[PDB]
């Protein structure tokens, strides 16, 4: 996944 | 006359929205009362979001690892805990503009509006829908983390949303403000899938409703259908099934119109079998499923 | 990644509205300082929509006729002229809410904000375009009059837009903050038809830029164009003519995304003269023209 | 026209  | 995608006015919002820096990570928090909700996640480095162990990460943290700023004032951190998958930090400062509000678990399918954040910092206000399998179709750049989704229901602010991530595909998932994600989603660097998209055939329907009561009658047909038959269709069509429940509340557009339910589902069973033949209903030349029933008796009157 | 229709968040202009009541007719006012704008329409009967004389119509009211309700206060109204279309009414005191603001007369192709309202009460926001040919393909109930369209510029609320009217086709029609209306409109009852509702070209070479930065690239063709070749094509299909200036706006997309404007201009071309076969561009069956190169910019990082 |  990518967060931010 | 006109027919619009409408968010809610993001005022009441905007006032509860803050900075919360953790090592070098920045993202959004909302400022209700003195608590300070933020996605747990903030707490981690990339290393730890391999296989995060949360609850042995945040007992390493103390309340200056947690820099909060409410414009370009500097919030006291008093205490740091967890619910689920949000952590809530407990302020010295109730916040003033702190309006009356409810968080609120919405279905899959219902609407709400996205005050979209940057660095504590409202950027923008769209609308959108719980997809079936619980993601968000969203607009999120990095930093975009711990915006929120509401709904204004009279005076009272319903929290239904907090965005945490983005999926390969590019759509956003995220929690509920009791920190429990929508959909089979966790805050860890694994692999996850979202399930099959089906499109809202609830809110489709109320959309062609939204047509008529605006003078795009031309997919009207003769014809008619039982509950029954136009699911067989519906599946074949990646559409969710109509349940009685969705029929009831569509209740109100039927009885406004003077078309039956079923005769509305008779229209879309046959624009899904043939297509719209480069026509196009309320200027879409695709069916739209981002109004529910109430979204369209909210703005047609 | 996610790519949205937004708008900006409407806090700064909900602390704004008013309600403004003469005789049986209410509708919105924006009051900043301690001057409330309203279309000056409000002080007609029907009977006066069919050939009004407003300096003979607004000399014959007083300002005792004119009822301001901020909130459930209701606000002193100590003078009542006239500029251009819009009434401003001078009222005792200055909105403590009163931001920090400007008027501003937008161009043609332009995006901007529309708070919709119901007698003085935020109901909506919604991105929309001013049309090439000066109207506002709008959501606009009755009672939606004196809603206004904005822009957020840095610290300061760019006021554009404030609806008056409704024409045949449900596009709406209205003036900037100085009264003066948007394309060949008047404030009273004769047939009054909008000029050709043409595509604005350079917003849909910014939302293909938008789709190519956003992993959307099937459309991308090894063609090139000039832009004459290009305007050919573009009058043929009821595209706006690209001028020099619309290049120059788009410069900073074609560097983010390396593609040269006039290749962009040859996909655009391709598109129109073979359309999409049943593929979609971010989502859309149909070419979107309501994002401005800056609308992408400020969106895409 | 309408107005409101």
């Amino acid at each position: 996944i990518e967060t931010d | 006359s006109g027919f619009r995608k409408m968010a809610f006015p993001s005022g009441k919002v905007e006032g509860c929205m803050v900075q919360v820096t953790c090592g070098t990570t920045t993202l959004n928090g909302l400022w209700l009362d003195d608590v300070v909700y933020c996605p747990r996640h903030v707490i981690c480095t990339s290393e730890d979001m391999l296989n995060p162990n949360y609850e042995d990460l945040l007992i390493r943290k103390s309340n200056h690892n947690f820099l909060v700023q409410a414009g370009n004032v500097q919030l006291r951190v008093i205490g740091h805990s967890m619910q689920n998958c949000v952590l809530k930090l407990k302020v010295d400062t109730a916040n003033p503009k702190t309006p009356k509000y409810k968080f609120v678990r919405i279905q899959p399918g219902q609407t709400f509006s996205v005050l979209a954040c940057y660095n504590g910092s409202p950027s923008g206000v769209y609308q959108c829908a719980m997809r079936p399998n619980f993601t968000i179709k969203g607009s999120f750049l990095n930093g975009s983390c711990g915006s929120v989704g509401f709904n204004i229901d009279y005076d009272c602010v319903s929290f239904c949303y907090m965005h945490h991530m983005e999926l390969p595909t590019g759509v956003h998932a995220g929690t509920d403000l009791e920190g429990n994600f929508y959909g089979p989603f966790v805050d860890r660097q694994t692999a996850q899938a979202a399930g099959t998209d089906t499109t809202i055939t609830v809110n489709v329907l109320a959309w062609l409703y939204a047509a008529v009561i605006n003078g795009d009658r031309w997919f009207l047909n003769r014809f008619t259908t039982t509950l029954n038959d136009f699911n067989l269709v519906a599946m074949k069509y990646n559409y969710e099934p109509l349940t009685q429940d969705h029929v009831d509340i569509l209740g109100p557009l039927s009885a406004q119109t003077g078309i039956a339910v079923l005769d509305m589902c008779a229209s879309l069973k046959e624009l899904l079998q043939n297509g719209m033949n480069g026509r196009t209903i309320l200027g879409s030349a695709l069916l739209e499923d981002e109004f529910t029933p109430f979204d369209v008796v909210r703005q047609c009157s």
